[PDB]
């Protein structure tokens, strides 16, 4: 079992510049379990990040959540960079406010 | 309605980097309430949900001790599996186990279960009868026999019917305010142009609880299930969940499609177009 | 309370 992770980046509430929200990075469907997840703000590692909701599905692939409080700006960008055996180089997914 | 107590246990060997990493994450329904990660400086059982504060110091001590014992047992298991499978001591391996029980709204046992997996594949599992085990390969058969001579099935069944069922009730009692609530879904639709006079219609459902929800697209009152793209319902880090489902349509024919959202918190299914 | 696991 060598399954590549699916990285999904989203916020809890619809973004409104200035008002607090939460940015989530859900890494799912991956195996083996060893993984490296990092949340970035303007290309910089976000400090106090929270890892939660660790679980697995019926096919045994792993699911883990990365989240942190954040207040969006019309210009700040956020991204989630993940490292896993199934990939040569780290994969980074960017937060799309307009999805 | 029905509720469940589940535990996700993972044990991973990391040759040349020390002891295997051990974890225990517990959930009551779609809510994580307990956790243990041997990778903490000082490994200890910690509460993940607010309501678990109603448990005294002795709870955390016993769970921590039990957890550490569990960690040792798996360290041994990883060692055993190498022999069962005749594998090298230099490679990394993963053991996974999901154990739980579910009760009806009346609090009585609906079903219990425990399934193991080695390196991503089925290993051994307790049958619904809770009396016997079923093995995926010859390796797990050795285990099956062992546990049979030790009466493991009988022991695990006592846990499922008693311990598991009784602790679940308590947890639901203590966190009633959180575990029995219902956050209603807030929905909206986004529009995205595509090459060749076709637009993408994405339907979003936000901040709902519990996790179970249904999103469908329609045209002429019929569901386009097979032509939709969607993500698995996901946690938003605040105890609520979200989900989106999309469909590609002809430019100028958007108003023809409607999004339908059914949830335990929606007396009547939501309906919206673009 | 999680179950008490024993070697396989
Ligand atoms: C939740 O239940 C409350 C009753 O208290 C419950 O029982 C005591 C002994 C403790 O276990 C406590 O943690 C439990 O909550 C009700 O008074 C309260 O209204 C309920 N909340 C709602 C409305 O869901
Ligand atoms: C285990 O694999 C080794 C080679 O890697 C082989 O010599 C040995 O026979 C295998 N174990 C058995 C007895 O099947």
């Amino acid at each position: 079992i060598q399954k590549t992770p699916q990285i999904q980046v989203y916020s809890r509430h619809p973004p409104e510049n200035g008002k607090p929200n939460i940015l989530n990075c859900y890494v799912t469907q991956f195996h083996p379990p060893h993984i490296e997840i990092q949340m970035l703000k303007n290309g910089k590692k976000i400090p106090k990040v929270e890892m939660s909701d660790m679980s697995f599905s019926k096919d045994w692939s792993f699911y883990i959540l990365a989240h942190t409080e954040f207040t969006p700006t019309e210009t700040d960008t956020y991204a989630c960079r993940v490292k896993h055996d199934s990939m040569a180089e780290p994969k980074t997914v960017y937060w799309d406010r307009d999805m | 309605g029905p509720h469940s107590l589940r535990y996700f246990v993972t044990a991973v060997s990391r040759p040349g980097l020390g002891e295997p990493r051990y974890m225990e994450v517990g959930y009551v329904d779609d809510t994580e309430f307990v956790r243990f990660d041997s990778d903490a400086e000082n490994p200890r059982y910690e509460p993940r949900a607010r309501w678990m504060e109603q448990e005294g110091p002795e709870y955390w001590e016993r769970e921590t001790q039990k957890a550490k014992g569990n960690e040792q047992s798996f360290r041994v298991d990883l060692r055993t599996l190498l022999g069962y499978y005749n594998q090298s001591k230099g490679g990394s391996h993963t053991i996974q186990v999901i154990s739980g029980c579910e009760v009806g709204s009346d609090g009585r046992l609906l079903r219990g279960y425990q399934q193991y997996a080695y390196d991503g594949c089925d290993y051994i599992a307790l049958n619904e009868d809770l009396k016997t085990w079923t093995a995926a390969d010859m390796a797990a058969l050795i285990t099956k026999h062992k546990w049979e001579q030790a009466g493991e099935a009988e022991r695990l069944r006592a846990y499922l019917e008693g311990t598991c069922v009784e602790w679940l009730r308590r947890y639901l009692k203590n966190g009633n305010a959180t575990l029995l609530r219902t956050d209603s879904p807030k929905a909206h639709v986004t529009h995205h142009s595509r090459p060749e006079d076709k637009v993408t219609l994405r339907c979003w459902a936000l901040g709902f609880y519990p996790a179970d929800i249904t999103l469908t697209w329609q045209l002429n009152g019929e569901e386009l299930i097979q032509d939709m793209e969607l993500v698995e319902t996901r946690p938003a880090g605040d105890g609520t969940f979200q989900k989106w489902a999309s469909v590609v349509v002809p430019l100028g024919k958007e108003q023809y499609y409607t999004c339908h959202v059914y949830h335990q918190g929606l007396p009547e299914p939501l309906t919206l177009r673009w | 309370s999680a179950p008490d696991f024993r070697p396989l």
